RNA sequence: CACCCACUAAUAGGGAACGUGAGCUGGGUUUAGACCGUCGUGAGACAGGUUAGUUUUACCCUACUGAUGAUGUGUUGUUGC
RNA sequence: CCCACUGUCCCUACCUACUAUCCAGCGAAACCACAGCCAAGGGAACGGGCUUGGCGGAAUCAGCGGGGAAAGAAGACCCUG
RNA sequence: CGGCGGGUGUUGACGCGAUGUGAUUUCUGCCCAGUGCUCUGAAUGUCAAAGUGAAGAAAUUCAAUGAAGCGCGGGUAAACG
RNA sequence: CUACGCCGCGACGAGUAGGAGGGCCGCUGCGGUGAGCCUUGAAGCCUAGGGCGCGGGCCCGGGUGGAGCCGCCGCAGGUGCAGAUCUUGGUGGUAGUAGCAAAUAUUCAAACGAGAACUUUGAAGGCCGAAGUGGAGAAGGGUUCCAUGUGAACAGCAGUUGA
RNA sequence: AGCCCGGCUCGCUGGCGUGGAGCCGGGCGUGGAAUGCGAGUGCCUAGUGGGCCACUUUUGGUAAGCAGAACUGGCGCUGCG
RNA sequence: ACUAAUCGAACCAUCUAGUAGCUGGUUCCCUCCGAAGUUUCCCUCAGGAUAGCUGGCGCUCUCGCAGACCCGAGCCACGCA
RNA sequence: CCGACCCGUCUUGAAACACGGACCAAGGAGUCUAACACGUGCGCGAGUCGGGGGCUCGCACGAAAGCCGCCGUGGCGCAAUGAAGGUGAAGGCCGGCGCGCUCGCCGGCCGAGGUGGGAUCCCGAGGCCUCUCCAGUCCGCCGAGGGCGCACCACCGGCCCGUCUCGCCCGCCGCGCCGGGGAGGUGGAGCACGAGCGCACGUGUUAGGACCCGAAAGAUGGUGAACUAUGCCUGGGCAGGGCG
RNA sequence: CAGUAACGGCGAGUGAACAGGGAAGAGCCCAGCGCCGAAUCCCCGCCCCGCGGCGGGGCGCGGGACAUGUGGCGUACGGAAGACCCGCUCCCCGGCGCCGCUCGUGGGGGGCCCAAGUCCUUCUGAUCGAGGCCCAGCCCGUGGACGGUGUGAGGCCGGUAGCGGCCCCCGGCGCGCCGGGCCCGGGUCUUCCCGGAGUCGGGUUGCUUGGGAAUGCAGCCCAAAGCGGGUGGUAAACUCCAUCUAAGGCUAAAUACCGGCACGAGACCGAUAGUCAACAAGUACCGUAAGGGAAAGUUGAAAAGAACUUUGAAGAGAGAGUUCAAGAGGGCGUGAAACCGUUAAGAGGUAAACGGGUGGGGUCCGCGCAGUCCGCCCGGAGGAUUCAACCCGGCGGCGGGUCCGGCCGUGUCGGCGGCCCGGCGGAUCUUUCCCGCGCGGGGGACCGUCCCCCGACCGGCGACCGGCCGCCGCCGGGCGCAUUUCC
């Protein structure tokens, strides 16, 4: 029964809602073990990353966020192939790989190109037998100079281009930007009702003499 | 704290605070916003006018992400930049305007409520108001369109 | 209630939880079975008729009926008012 | 309805068995606000209590069925949901 | 629930199944308007899906066609009445 | 002059349903604190003992008891009972009362025994009366069968007897 | 927030410097009946939503400790003489 | 009728702590304030919503706070009933 | 001696011939979660909040506490309005100009208007002082009037969005069934120099067993023909007389 | 995201997904098209090496499966074959011996062990209680968790702490060898090859979903295509674009866990509570059965569980005895109320009971029973340091131009002082000196807060302190030894 002024309320409580309840009182017990499985698989990888593979440079889809850039799934095999290094070896050398994701464009392509190059140039590869070190790398730089890195490998950062202050010019001073954007929209909407009666338009023009 | 309730100074009164006539019955009126068009209607009509009905279009799969679009207002404009900066193009000996950037802000569009500091600036957004463009014009500044 | 027979001095009218069911009886009404008439499409209904249908407990308190006793006169008895 | 028959009755009496009764032994239950003498008054319009009057004498036994609007069952009639 | 499953049925109209009335005797009258049941489809009115045709760019729309049933028409009361 | 304290003046005081405030009212547990209490006697309980408070309640004496307990500042509740034909347990009056009354019936002597209306033996009087109160089975029971012993309880009196 | 002087605005009204409204300055306190009292204002909100009685007015009814209204007071919620 | 003392739909367990506008109960003290049985709507008339009546929390103001004992030195508050 | 009917409960009305209550002990009924609303307390404040994750001898306490900051993603708030496409909250004065036509172009300032009330604050003529005076030095109190006016209230303007009516201008890499603007009414849960966020507590309402106890019922799945009802199979049994 | 889009007698109510941030992170295999002398697989005998989950190697003119298709290459991320160029890059499997000894400090399991008071005096039935133990304080403490023991125990016992010790067993990690397999990888060009059918899809029906002209599933009917097919949240036609590639298969981690095995803990309950069950509890018992289902903890430290005498036939008593206690006596800790017996006191014909006011009696209480004290002064009779005042020492309070420091707050200057020789920030400018295409990451400059700093002035010694003086007060020791002072 509604009491003077409130808010419509509906709660979704006709269900047998006490069968069903999810008390947390593990969370720190899984937080516990969740910690020690995260030391073991670092202990068990010991000088590899504990993070994990090197991950790409991503663009979020939708137009909330593709200001914001992130780590992605793995490198695309286009990446990999101007990169030089072959789709069955990056997931050896810990290189995150994406059969299917594309590359709709060149900047996206080339800052994912220079990430794998710059990881190939800072990776240390320590040879199957170490007595016989073949093509890996010198011991002088993985005797000391190997170490098992903490957190993502080169993480994906949002960088800003910071523009200077600079005179204002006419142009940009007589640029209209609400009138552009209202004509903008009018001829994106009104675009394809035109070229419709251009059409009829040049189809009566073609018999106007008869 | 149930030491400092009601319930510890009803011991001794019989009917616990709800009357001796009408009692406390379990569901008297119904359950829920039970009969909110017959014997709650002048509560409905009082409180919530506009409860029952259907009004406009619906939409199916609605996207929020499509329609986000976050707005800013001309006098919270100057507080995106550095006071470092404001302070040097107000004491600048030439024209040279800062870029305040909303976008990299977090704001796509620029409204007008308010009023600007009488020095120019470039506006970087990706919507403009009217009044918010006349003012930005107003103060010598100009507004540029990003995508 | 009524009505008649007969006697009679007279066969007056009433109350008491329309006195009186742990007093009785159970003929009537007023469960369940059943028949008829009328009503209802029907289930079924009928201040309409008919028939068959479990009437439980007092040892408590009082009331009443009887039965011992009790108070006081020192005990006790007889005769008495 | 008639004959016969008879304690159904006038109109009650007597007898017998088993009880009830008293005793030795044994030994419950129902029910219980507190309790238990009345008249009238007023009162939830029929009081055990209240008011006004009548009055009131320990502890009990066998009966009794006027009252306790006695007990047994959250009325089955009627209405409401 | 289901299977060409099962009961009557190891049966076959002097048999199974469904009803009403209730031995014997003597009778069982009139009504087919109503509601049922049943017979005949006769040109037949209505009549779903599918199928046929047309219009349309298609979705779709329209039209023709016309199963049972209902309507139309007979019979029947030891059918309800 | 614990300023959340202290002091002054004036007016006022009914109360169901209901609302609010205060509680140095009370119960159980937790964090602090009382260099707290306690086998030279805790809790609990009992008391014609002494008192305090408007009150909820509390303190102290005496007895019993025999191992734990309380004050203060906060914290948290499964936190206060006369009722619910309340739940469980216990106990009264009724009340030494109703009652131990269906199927004819017992009596005498003796034995054992602490003890005999009821047991055993003998004598007598009766009953079932062969469609039995007789002799044997099925179902069901399951050791009740037999002997010896006991006399707590049970056999609605009793028992020396007994399923 | 009154009264009395000037002045200004109007796209309303209009013979008219008209009318009306608004706005701006300025001057007037004997505070323009009695009596009493400190007022204004917001939020949240329980219980209730069976009433009954008396004077007087009053409708239905033969009437009712009947049924129904008006006004005030009361009982409910309230003891005391 | 009968279907294990159960029959106008047995018994057992579970859904199930089924729902109840209806009945019953609802646990310490003191202090302050203190009702309603009426309006409107409702398949509403034993119930709700709504206004009214109640409580709590406030807030905005008004009178002055007087002489350290003493000692006033036409005009005497916003407003309300 | 005076007063004094038995409590609880529903009720207009209970001592009731209204119901429950023989007695005693122990148990016994507004709770928790979620969501709101308002009030109060605390922190920060146009922000606020790590609750999910991670980092810290992993662990008596510690399942705590601490930390993250390129973990603030995100939630709520900071902007509303419209069914929607969409649009989206600054004015006042002095001017020079068209034609200052109720309006178009710029400057300079100031930066949410105005009226009436309005706690507080400010100025204040004049008064209050001593053994007295002609003579001013310092500050204190009262003070008629006057001024700036908080919050808040009433009113009048203004601004944003929707929708009507009227009408005239302006813009162009798209001259368009294009885009923008004005005046006057009106609809909005708006603006008009933010007040929110988190946490805690209280009250109220609600969904949950929902203060406690209480149906007649409904559904699912099982157990029963040792009683009875009926069919079948296989056994057993029923003196003595009359009629004829 | 979000109680949102949406569903809903659009009522009550119901209600996801995408993006984003995290936990975890891992990918792959066939069929088909093809090539390769079926290259393939199972079984049975024989030998050797093993046993420990039965494998390895070899042999069989030994059987069978299989061309109605086994194996190798290969799977949509393309694949294959040829050439050309480049690189030999180093795989996995089970043992022999031993390390790093497996690691947050054993990897796991099992066993046995490891500090310090029973010290002195006392309480008690017994104490683990109380008092004490010089040296800064009984002893140990990486151990002061807990439990037991006749109380209440860090030191009596078990344990507890410890990258403590010892023993036994098991398991995964590197090297050299052992037995054997194990077979070429990348880039470019050319030539070839490329896909899952009663399935998709459509109609209709029923259920389901937030899915709304139909989200998913299923039945029936229809029934495909190959620049094709599906999806693109409003039915349809045309058109462009985007996105994936169905009708075959496998796959760890993050996640769930009211049953089970073994543990740890708790602001929980404390025998009518907590599980129904603290106990011979799913037991006793009930029902034909399905099924229903309790009640019930406590002597004492130790049985020391009452020998013996006596009455009785016995139950049961009286003495005695054990014990700290039987006023703890085998359903025995404590032992309430209701109810009952007895004793004592009081009372009694209006049922008891109650409120107010007294009175009588009684039990107790008051150390009731000659009634308080204590400040000054006066008088009497006694004692005694010492009373004041001075001297020395100690310590405090207050004041002092800052007497002197130490400083302190706000500013204020050169910044000698810091991007080497002080920091952290900035949506501020730059190499116009430095490593990535005319295109970054550094390094500089500047700005803001800073940091200690060298000094000064300004206001203060403050509640931030010291040293000096000055005054006052207290205390200790001298003197003061009597008309003072005190008892
Ligand atoms: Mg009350
Ligand atoms: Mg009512
Ligand atoms: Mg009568
Ligand atoms: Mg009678
Ligand atoms: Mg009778
Ligand atoms: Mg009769
Ligand atoms: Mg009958
Ligand atoms: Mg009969
Ligand atoms: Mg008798
Ligand atoms: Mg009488
Ligand atoms: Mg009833
Ligand atoms: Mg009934
Ligand atoms: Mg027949
Ligand atoms: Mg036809
Ligand atoms: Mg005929
Ligand atoms: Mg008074
Ligand atoms: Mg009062
Ligand atoms: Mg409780
Ligand atoms: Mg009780
Ligand atoms: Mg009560
Ligand atoms: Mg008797
Ligand atoms: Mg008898
Ligand atoms: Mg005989
Ligand atoms: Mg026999
Ligand atoms: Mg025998
Ligand atoms: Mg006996
Ligand atoms: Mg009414
Ligand atoms: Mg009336
Ligand atoms: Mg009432
Ligand atoms: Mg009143
Ligand atoms: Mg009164
Ligand atoms: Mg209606
Ligand atoms: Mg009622
Ligand atoms: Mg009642
Ligand atoms: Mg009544
Ligand atoms: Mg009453
Ligand atoms: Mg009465
Ligand atoms: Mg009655
Ligand atoms: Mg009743
Ligand atoms: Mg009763
Ligand atoms: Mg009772
Ligand atoms: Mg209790
Ligand atoms: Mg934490
Ligand atoms: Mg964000
Ligand atoms: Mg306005
Ligand atoms: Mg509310
Ligand atoms: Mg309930
Ligand atoms: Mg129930
Ligand atoms: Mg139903
Ligand atoms: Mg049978
Ligand atoms: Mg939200
Ligand atoms: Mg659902
Ligand atoms: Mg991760
Ligand atoms: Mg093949
Ligand atoms: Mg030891
Ligand atoms: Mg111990
Ligand atoms: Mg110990
Ligand atoms: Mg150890
Ligand atoms: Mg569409
Ligand atoms: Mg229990
Ligand atoms: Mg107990
Ligand atoms: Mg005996
Ligand atoms: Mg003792
Ligand atoms: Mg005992
Ligand atoms: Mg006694």
């Amino acid at each position: 029964a509604p009491s003077r002024n409130g808010m419509v309320l509906k709660p979704h409580f006709h269900k047998d809602w006490q069968r069903r309840v999810a008390t947390w009182f593990n969370q720190p017990a899984r937080k516990i073990r969740r910690r020690k499985a995260r030391q073991a698989k670092a202990r068990r990888i010991a000088p590899r990353p504990a993070s994990g593979p090197i991950r790409p440079i991503v663009r979020c889809p939708t137009v909330r966020y593709h200001t914001k850039v992130r780590a992605g799934r793995g490198f695309s095999l286009e990446e990999l192939r101007v990169a030089g290094i072959h789709k069955k070896v990056a997931r050896t050398i810990g290189i995150s790989v994406d059969p299917r994701r594309r590359n709709k464009s060149t900047e996206s392509l080339q800052a994912n190109v220079q990430r794998l190059k710059e990881y190939r140039s800072k990776l240390i590869l320590f040879p199957r037998k170490p007595s016989a070190p073949k093509k890996g790398d010198s011991s002088a730089e993985e005797l000391k100079l190997a170490t098992q890195l903490t957190g993502p490998v080169m993480p994906v950062r949002n960088v800003y281009k910071k523009e200077k202050a600079r005179v204002i010019t006419e142009e940009e001073k007589n640029f209209k930007a609400f009138a552009s954007l209202r004509m903008a929209r009018a001829n994106a909407r009104l675009f394809g009702i035109r070229a419709k009666r251009a059409k009829e338009a040049a189809e009566q023009d073609v018999e106007k003499k008869k | 704290p149930s030491r400092l309730r009601k319930t510890r100074k009803l011991r001794g009164h019989v009917s616990h605070g709800h009357g001796r006539i009408g009692k406390h019955r379990k569901h008297p009126g119904g359950r829920g916003n039970a009969g909110g068009l017959h014997h709650h209607r002048i509560n409905f009509d009082k409180y919530h006018p506009g409860y029952f009905g259907k009004v406009g279009m619906k939409h199916y799969h609605l996207k929020r992400n499509q329609s986000f679009c976050p707005t800013v207002n001309l006098d919270k404009l100057w507080t995106l930049v550095s006071e470092q900066t404001r302070v040097n193009a107000a004491k600048n000996k030439t024209g040279a305007a800062p870029i305040i950037d909303v976008v990299r802000s977090g704001y796509y569009k620029v409204l007008g409520k308010g009023k600007l500091p009488k020095q120019p600036v470039i506006v970087k957004a990706k919507f403009f108001s009217r009044r918010a463009e006349e003012k930005i014009k107003s103060v010598g500044g100009a507004c540029v369109l990003v995508a």
